């Protein structure tokens, strides 16, 4: 119950929301016979809905005095998995990317005319540098260690 | 004695008038 | 060949049409009184204030916020008197803002054949004001008169 | 000289080649009788001096707009005359 | 030693059949620009007014209202049909100014005789700070 | 009552600066501190209109001339009226 | 002299040039310098004039690109097919039209978007179509997907076909230039043979196909037991049937009997009271008479033999006192300048469209068109989109015309000369008549704000006040609405229900057409319309006449027809380029259609579109407030938009929420393009400095030198921006509010 926010498995708001999203989906569904395409897809959704609902109960969210639920990015333990994982899993990817398009312009830098290595892509180069932001934060490091990350002018 | 119907149109219209008159004549001039 | 260069110079920024230079359109512009070079500014204004004051009443009187009451008749035809004192009072500053005291008339001396003119007084600080003058006076008198005729005389009329 | 031929440019001769005309200038005598003339001239004399008129006119503009509005009656405007209703209450009391 | 030819009041125009383009009262209260030039054939040409006019062979003069257009005109005529060209600047006093060849050499060529006006000796980063010429007439650019 | 247009001494010698100009306000003159023996003068800035065609035309690394806009006449505003 | 001249493999096919971006002008060919570079490459893709001097490889090109038009075209059209054959609900919405909403396309099940899967109707969920091609295929007499997949087929085949045309007849076949050259025998071919022969074509689908299918629909019969279009093609008796000429064959034609054509070939008018649109007879005589008319005003011009007209000849032989020369030297101008003919036929397309749009809303030609009101909605907004861009564009290649393409020491024309004499007369002109058009058109609507925010009704510009009645169109209608009894004696009905009468077509308990009356709000309306209209042309034609010089810089032309400015000299010499022309009129257009489409949505909303009740009375959409609170602006912002636009605001949760996304994204998409059009290059150059210091302090700046868009490129950047946002609004705004109620 953190800054007074009710789990979403114990909150009958969040409850209500499901039963109002079933409700709509069902009043869709009456205009179909059982046996018919959209009436599967219908249920699909349903299913889907349901799916979702219990899964946002049981994952530990908070849900508001609204039913919907909270993100807490306070760094509570509890809820490291609302924010810091994914902001982890975003950084590591993103490093990758930057660390990967870093290391292509710096491979191309020392050629005849670079910028035909921009507008025209070299595949190969590109694809063994790939996988070099496997390794980015190690790399980053040492690198920031050396005195080759930055460039004093 | 009703001030606003006297000094309403002087300060909406025979002000204005002056103003910008003066402002026409002492702009165009050529000292 | 209906289109003409000005005055036979294709070198001026202008032209010669039947809407620019045909001889009636020629006469009607000359004898307005705003192109009667050799006659009293006074006369001229005069009669230039007695058609605009005259033809101001009638929007004022018909399309005035009290156009449908006892006071359509008066109050638009003293509107107008006011927009005649407004007009003249504009026509004063420019008196005051192009011509000096000290300067001639800077109107043109020659005419289309090249002949020698004598230039229109009006464009003189004296005869500017001679004109702005009988352009007041014309102006009430117009208004005035347009007010005798519709209101105060009740000559029949359509009014719009 | 300009009046020749294929030539618009005299160098003694500025007006004609800056086309400084009167294109409807007329220098026909006054077409007015002389003694409406006459009776315009004289009776339209105090208007003649420009910053006497322009003083004079303002004062005047002025004074006739502060008389008119002061002094007119009060089924005229609909401003010069109050509500002559009962006034209403505001959607929480007046507050 | 140069010496600016006499402008020829009596030179014949091109054929033209009227432009709105042309003069205004400008031309008559202030300056208005005369070129002059030497067509070797009749032919047709633009005029920067709008418009095509028909210059007529041997001299033409033509009167426009400021010198770009004199320039411009002179520059389509000296790239397209080889033509040398002088314009002048006329006051309604009558005075006549011989503007373009200064020295009868065009101004894209070098030719001795010619002083240095607006010269600066330095560098344009070597320019004085305006806090250094505040509360004083002169221009950083102008020292 | 013009523009001002100023010359510095980093003038290579080009006349595009010439060339580019619509009212023949600049010149060349004689010089002898670059390899072309000569400099651009702005002795007809009077007839300027502050178009600055001729500064973008200029290939040193800042402009050897300058067109600063100053106080503007009827052929500084290009008033043909 | 008029053959076919080809000249046979002018280009080779080969990737080479694939690999070389840019590679048809020489200044970037080169390669990239700067980021600029990317944007030039596709900024001159298309412009063929910049790349080479030659007429030929520019025509070829130009006939090549029509027929790659031609492909996506065929493609598209394709799709439609496709799109209506599967996963759409054509043959439900045939048996009952009047109740279920057409739908063409699905979506799938993927992050919650199948809620845009409505219930249209007839057992179908899915996105609800306007595009109106249901309506068209009933027309055509359509009735199983089985056609409208071999439709499809056959337009893929076709895609393919134009594509390998436009291969052929630059890579291996291309036509000289004398080809092109050859007017006289093109509008020959494309009077007599492109319309006259399509018309004749489209005539005869109608009688043999349209006419019995279209009858057999409206005399209830299932769809799928009406017998195959073939059917009545080899049993003459089952047309016959219906159309007992048919029994006579052709021998009526042969012999001048051509009253005996007089079941299947009406000259009826009005509406179809069964289905809401124009009798299909109508519409085949009508197709029959335009080929008769196109197929022998397509033998006019000369060729091989020597009877015929020469439009040199034609042209030179109009010449006035005013004029001089007349027309003379334009045959050589519009033979050579492939701008001029693009300038005029843009002019002429938009044109057409506006009044294709006009017409398709006052006479709908599809059975059950009327009564959707979506369709009659997007269709009238969309064409007049497309007529007043391709004006816009007109005069926009008619600047690059004038620019390049024009020159008086040869292809000199005297009326084009005597244009650009008086010039200036035109621009002061019109900018009178666009000044005092704006006065008594919008200080009207000032008045009456300020005269009903004064609490003085009176005294305002309404039906119960001063009025400005429009007397001309008044007349105009009364006598369209008269004209079967003395003027057109052959009509049985007038030419549209809006005109007037006690005639009124109402299908399925919506009313299709009512008299439209005219009024004081319709006045305003009007000369607003005239007043944005004669701006737009303003802009564009003084563009067009100052392209080339001014007052202010006379070597212009030497400038470009695409370049930002002339320097701050001169007081400023900011846009003073025709393309900058034509970047202002384009939010000119843009106001001027979206205020001509707000007036066709409220008009039909308030006084054309409703329902019909079993006792007869009428109830419109909005109730008739159009006489009465369009005449002020309060009135649009509160009747029309703040109303209407509760339609979009409250379709989150429903089928409609993509009309509300995407009023919201137009809405940012509008916001956005202002930091384009207010703001200029410097700061954003000098800000990417920064960045790219930034950049470069970590060794990841690019060789590619990063650059701030260039002025003109800011300015198309910004009006592009602009108009696909303020015109995206509008859609969204219109679909929503014309699906949810409509
Ligand atoms: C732009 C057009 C426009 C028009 C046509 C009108 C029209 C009208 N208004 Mg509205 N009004 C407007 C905009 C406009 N308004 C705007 C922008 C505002 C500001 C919010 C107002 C606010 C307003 C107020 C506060 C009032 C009006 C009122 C009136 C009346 C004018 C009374 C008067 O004194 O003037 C008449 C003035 C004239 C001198 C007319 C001159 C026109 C002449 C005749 C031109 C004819 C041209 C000629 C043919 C050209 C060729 C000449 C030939 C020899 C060649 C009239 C019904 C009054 C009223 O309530 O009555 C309904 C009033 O009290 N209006
Ligand atoms: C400094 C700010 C100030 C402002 C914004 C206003 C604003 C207003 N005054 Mg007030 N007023 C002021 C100071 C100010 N007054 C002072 C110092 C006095 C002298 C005691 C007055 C006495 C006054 C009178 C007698 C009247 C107004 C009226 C008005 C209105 C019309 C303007 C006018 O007629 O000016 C007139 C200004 C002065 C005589 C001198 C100003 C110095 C306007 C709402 C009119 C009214 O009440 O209508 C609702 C009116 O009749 N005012
Ligand atoms: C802020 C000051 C101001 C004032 C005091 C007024 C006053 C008035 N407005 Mg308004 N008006 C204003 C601003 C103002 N206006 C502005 C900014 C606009 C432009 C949007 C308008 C547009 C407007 C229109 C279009 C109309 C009015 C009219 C009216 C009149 C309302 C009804 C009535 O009295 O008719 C009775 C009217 C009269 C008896 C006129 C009396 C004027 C006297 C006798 C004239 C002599 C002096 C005069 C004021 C000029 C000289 C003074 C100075 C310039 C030297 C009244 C005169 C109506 C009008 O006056 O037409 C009849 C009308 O039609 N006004
Ligand atoms: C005018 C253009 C056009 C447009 C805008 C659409 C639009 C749409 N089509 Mg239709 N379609 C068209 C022409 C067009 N079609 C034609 C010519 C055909 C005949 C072959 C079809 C047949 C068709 C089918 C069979 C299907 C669609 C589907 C779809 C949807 C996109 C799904 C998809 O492609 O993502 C996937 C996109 C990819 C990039 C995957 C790779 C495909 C390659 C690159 C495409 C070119 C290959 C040939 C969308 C509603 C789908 C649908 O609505 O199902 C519910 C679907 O299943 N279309
Ligand atoms: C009577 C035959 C004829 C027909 C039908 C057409 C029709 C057409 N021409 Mg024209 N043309 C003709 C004769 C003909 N032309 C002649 C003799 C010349 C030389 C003087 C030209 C010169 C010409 C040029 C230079 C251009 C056209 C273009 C076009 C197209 C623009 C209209 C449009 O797309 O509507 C849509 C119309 C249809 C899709 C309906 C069906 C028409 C079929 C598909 C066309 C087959 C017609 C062809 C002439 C005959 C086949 C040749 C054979 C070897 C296979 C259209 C396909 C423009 C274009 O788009 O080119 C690609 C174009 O750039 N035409
Ligand atoms: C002011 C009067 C006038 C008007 C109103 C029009 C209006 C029209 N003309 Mg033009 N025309 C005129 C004068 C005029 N013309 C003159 C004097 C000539 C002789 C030089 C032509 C030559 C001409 C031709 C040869 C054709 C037109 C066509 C058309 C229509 C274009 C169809 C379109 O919108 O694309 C919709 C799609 C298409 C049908 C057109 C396809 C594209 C065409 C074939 C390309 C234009 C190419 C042209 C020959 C340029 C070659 C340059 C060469 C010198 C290198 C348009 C309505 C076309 C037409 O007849 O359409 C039925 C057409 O084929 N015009
Ligand atoms: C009918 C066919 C037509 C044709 C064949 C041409 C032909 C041409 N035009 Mg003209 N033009 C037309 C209609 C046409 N125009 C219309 C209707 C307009 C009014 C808008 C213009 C306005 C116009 C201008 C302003 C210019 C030209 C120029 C050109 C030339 C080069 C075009 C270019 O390179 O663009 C290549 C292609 C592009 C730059 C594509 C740009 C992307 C567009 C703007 C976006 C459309 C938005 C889209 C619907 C939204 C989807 C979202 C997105 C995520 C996908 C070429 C001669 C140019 C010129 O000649 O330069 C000297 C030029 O300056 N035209
Ligand atoms: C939304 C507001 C707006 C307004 C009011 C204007 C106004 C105008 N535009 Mg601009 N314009 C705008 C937005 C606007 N524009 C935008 C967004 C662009 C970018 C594309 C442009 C670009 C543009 C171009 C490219 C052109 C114009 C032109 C015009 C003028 C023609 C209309 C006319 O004169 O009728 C009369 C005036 C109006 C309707 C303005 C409102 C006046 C009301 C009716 C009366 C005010 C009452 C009265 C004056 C009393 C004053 C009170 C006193 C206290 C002072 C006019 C000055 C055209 C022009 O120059 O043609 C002459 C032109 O070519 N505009
Ligand atoms: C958090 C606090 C971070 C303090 C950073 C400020 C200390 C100086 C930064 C200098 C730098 O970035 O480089 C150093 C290396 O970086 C560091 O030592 C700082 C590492 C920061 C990350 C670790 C901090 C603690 C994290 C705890 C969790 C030393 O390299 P150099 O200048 O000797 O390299 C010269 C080269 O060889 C060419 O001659
Ligand atoms: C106001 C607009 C005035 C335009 C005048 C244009 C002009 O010069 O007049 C022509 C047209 O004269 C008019 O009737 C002008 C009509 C003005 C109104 C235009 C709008 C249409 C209504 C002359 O025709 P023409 O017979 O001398 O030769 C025409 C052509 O070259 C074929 O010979
Ligand atoms: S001023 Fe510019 S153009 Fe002239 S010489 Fe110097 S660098 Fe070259
Ligand atoms: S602000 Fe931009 S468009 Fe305007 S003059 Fe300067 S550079 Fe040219």
């Amino acid at each position: 119950d953190i800054a007074g926010l009710t789990p979403c498995k114990e909150s009958k708001q969040f409850a209500k929301r499901e039963k109002q999203a079933l409700k709509k989906l069902q009043a869709s569904l009456k205009l179909y016979a059982d046996d018919s395409a959209p009436a599967l897809a219908i249920k699909a959704t349903m299913e889907k809905t349901k799916k979702r609902f219990d899964n946002y109960g049981k994952y530990g969210l908070l849900c508001g005095s609204d039913g919907l639920p909270h993100l807490i990015v306070s760094g509570d333990q509890r809820h490291w998995g609302e924010f810091i994982t994914p902001g982890i899993l975003f950084l590591y990817i993103a490093g990758w990317i930057g660390w990967v398009g870093r290391s292509y312009l710096i491979a191309i830098r020392d050629e005849k005319k670079p910028t035909q290595k921009e507008i025209i892509i070299d595949v190969p180069l590109a694809s063994s540098l790939l996988f070099r932001g496997f390794s980015w934060p190690v790399a980053a490091y040492r690198e920031l260690l050396n005195g080759e990350l930055v460039d004093n002018n | 004695m009703n001030f606003p119907s006297i000094f309403v149109p002087l300060v909406g219209l025979v002000f204005p008038a002056i103003a910008m008159a003066s402002l026409f004549l002492y702009v165009q001039k050529n000292k | 060949q209906v289109i003409q260069p000005l005055n036979g110079d294709p070198f001026i920024g202008g032209l010669e049409t039947p809407v620019t230079s045909s001889p009636l359109i020629a006469w009607y512009l000359s004898n307005l009184p705003a192109y009667r070079t050799a006659v009293n500014p006074l006369l001229r204004g005069v009669e230039v204030g007695l058609a605009h004051g005259f033809l101001l009443v009638g929007p004022f009187v018909k399309a005035g916020p009290l156009r449908n009451t006892e006071y359509a008749g008066a109050a638009g035809s003293l509107a107008a008197a006011g927009l005649v004192v407004i007009l003249s009072m504009c026509l004063t500053m420019y008196g005051i803002a192009s011509f000096k005291e000290g300067e001639p008339s800077i109107a043109p001396a020659l005419t289309l054949t090249g002949r020698k003119k004598q230039p229109d007084q009006l464009q003189s600080a004296d005869g500017w004001a001679k004109f702005t003058g009988g352009f007041f006076f014309g102006g009430v008198s117009g208004v005035t008169w347009a007010c005798f005729l519709m209101y105060v005389l009740d000559l029949p009329y359509y009014f719009k | 000289k300009y009046g020749d031929k294929s030539v618009y440019f005299d160098l003694e001769d500025i007006a004609n080649t800056t086309g400084q005309w009167d294109v409807y200038g007329s220098d026909a005598p006054s077409p007015y009788n002389s003694l409406q003339s006459k009776f315009f001239e004289t009776f339209a004399a105090p208007f003649t001096k420009r910053g006497l008129l322009l003083k004079f006119l303002i004062l005047g503009g002025g004074s006739l707009l502060t008389y008119v509005s002061a002094n007119a009656p009060q089924d005229v405007l609909p401003i010069t005359r109050g509500p002559q209703q009962p006034p209403k209450l505001g959607p929480r009391g007046k507050i | 030693g140069f010496t600016p030819p006499e402008l020829d009041p009596n030179t014949p125009s091109p054929i033209f059949a009227g432009s709105t383009g042309g003069l205004l009262r400008k031309a008559q209260v202030e300056e208005f620009y005369v070129i002059t030039w030497e067509s070797p054939k009749e032919q047709i040409f633009e005029m920067p007014t709008g418009g095509a006019a028909i210059m007529r062979e041997g001299p033409n003069l033509l009167k426009l209202a400021r010198k770009e257009q004199c320039l411009a005109l002179g520059t389509r005529l000296r790239s397209k049909y080889k033509i040398k060209y002088q314009f002048y600047r006329v006051f309604p006093s009558g005075e006549v100014q011989y503007l373009h060849p200064k020295d009868g050499v065009y101004p894209e060529k070098v030719n001795p005789g010619r002083q240095g006006v607006g010269l600066n000796m330095r560098s344009i980063g070597k320019n004085v700070s305006p806090i250094e010429v505040k509360f004083t007439g002169k221009q950083p650019y102008d020292l | 009552m013009s523009h001002s247009v100023k010359i510095y001494d980093t003038c290579i010698g080009c006349t595009q600066c010439v060339r580019a100009c619509p009212t023949d306000v600049l010149e060349m003159i004689p010089w002898d501190g670059c390899k072309a023996k000569q400099i651009a003068s702005a002795p007809r800035t009077e007839d300027c209109v502050g178009c600055k065609r001729c500064e973008s035309a200029c290939p040193t690394d800042f402009l050897s001339v300058r067109v600063y806009l100053w106080h503007e006449t009827t052929r500084s505003m290009g008033l043909g009226y | 002299e008029v053959k076919i001249l080809v000249d046979r493999d002018p280009v080779k096919t080969s990737f080479e040039a694939w690999a070389k971006p840019g590679h048809f002008s020489r200044t970037i060919a080169k390669g990239p310098e700067t980021t600029t570079w990317i944007w030039n490459l596709h900024a001159d893709a298309h412009d063929f004039d910049s790349h080479t001097s030659d007429l030929e490889e520019i025509s070829r090109k130009i006939f090549s690109a029509h027929f790659g038009q031609l492909s996506i075209i065929f493609l598209w059209l394709s799709g439609m097919y496709f799109h209506g054959a599967r996963f759409s609900n054509y043959e439900a919405w045939l048996s009952d039209p009047t109740h279920i909403g057409p739908s063409a396309q699905v979506v799938w099940p993927i992050v919650g978007q199948e809620i845009l899967n409505g219930d249209v109707g007839g057992g179908f969920r899915g996105i609800q179509i306007t595009s109106g091609f249901f309506q068209i295929w009933r027309a055509s007499g359509i009735t199983s997907e089985l056609q409208l997949y071999c439709t499809a087929i056959g337009a893929l085949v076709f895609a393919a076909l134009m594509l390998f045309a436009g291969w052929f007849h630059y890579h291996k076949a291309a036509p000289k230039l004398a080809w092109f050259q050859d007017v006289e025998s093109m509008l020959n071919h494309h009077l007599a043979g492109l319309l006259g022969l399509g018309s004749l074509s489209w005539a005869g689908h109608q009688i043999h196909v349209s006419l019995p299918i279209n009858q057999f629909l409206n005399a209830g019969v299932d769809p799928k037991e009406i017998p195959l279009p073939h059917e009545l093609i080899l049993n003459r008796d089952l047309l016959a049937q219906l159309y007992p000429s048919f029994a006579e064959g052709a021998t009526p034609f042969f012999t001048l009997n051509w009253s005996k054509y007089a079941d299947f070939l009406t000259f009826r008018g009005g509406l179809d009271p069964v289905t809401g649109g124009l009798w299909l007879t109508d519409t085949a005589h009508h197709h029959l008479a335009i080929a008769i008319l196109f197929l022998i005003a397509g033998h006019m011009y000369r060729t091989n033999w020597g009877i015929g007209h020469g439009l040199k000849d034609i042209l030179e032989a109009h010449k006035g006192p005013f004029t001089g020369q007349g027309h003379k030297g334009l045959y050589e101008i519009l033979t050579t300048s492939w701008h001029a003919q693009l300038a005029l036929n843009l002019a002429m397309l938009g044109s057409l469209t506006i009044v294709v749009a006009h017409h398709m809303y006052a006479m709908p030609p599809y059975p059950y068109l009327a009564t959707d009101y979506g369709t009659q909605l997007s269709l009238f907004t969309h064409h007049m989109w497309i007529g007043g861009f391709l004006i816009v564009g007109a005069a926009a290649h008619a600047a690059i015309f004038m620019v390049r393409d024009y020159d008086p020491t040869t292809r000199y024309n005297d009326l084009l000369d005597r244009v650009l004499r008086h010039r200036d007369a035109i621009i002061s002109h019109l900018n009178w008549a666009c000044i005092f058009l704006g006065f008594h058109s919008f200080g009207l609507y000032i008045h009456n704000d300020t005269m009903s925010a004064l609490g003085r009704p009176q005294d305002m510009f309404s039906d119960t006040a001063i009025q400005l009645q429009p007397v001309f169109a008044q007349w105009i209608q009364n006598t369209h609405a008269l004209a079967p009894s003395a003027t057109a004696p052959g009509a049985t009905a007038s030419t549209s229900l809006t005109w007037g009468g006690s005639d009124l077509v109402a299908v399925g308990g919506k009313v299709a057409l009512l008299p439209i009356p005219l009024g004081t709000a319709d006045f305003l309306v009007h000369h607003i319309h005239a007043f944005t209209i004669h701006v737009t042309v303003l802009i564009l034609l003084k563009g067009v006449l100052f392209a080339r010089s001014s007052r202010l810089i006379p070597d212009k032309a030497n400038l470009g027809f695409r370049f930002p400015c002339d320097g701050p000299g001169r007081g400023g010499t900011c846009q003073v380029s025709a393309w900058d022309h034509v970047f202002l009129g384009l939010f000119w257009m843009y106001n001027s259609i979206s205020v001509v489409i707000f007036h066709f949505s409220w008009k039909m909303q308030s006084d054309v579109w409703g329902s019909i009740s079993d006792q007869g009375v009428v109830t419109h959409i909005t109730g008739g407030n159009f006489a009465q609170s369009s005449i002020t602006i309060n009135g649009w912002l509160r009747d029309f938009l703040w109303a209407q636009a509760s339609q979009v605001i409250q379709s989150y949760g429903s089928s409609l929420s993509a009309y509300g996304l995407f009023f919201l994204g137009a809405h940012f998409v509008w916001a956005f393009s202002l930091m384009f059009l207010f703001s200029g290059r410097g700061y954003w150059q000098e800000l990417i400095e920064s960045i790219v210091w930034a950049h470069n302090k970590l060794k990841v700046a690019p060789a590619t030198q990063p650059r701030a868009l260039s002025i003109v490129q800011g300015r198309a950047v910004g009006v592009t921006h602009y108009l696909l946002g303020g015109i995206a609004t509008t859609w969204a705004f219109f679909l929503a509010r014309i699906i949810a109620v409509g």
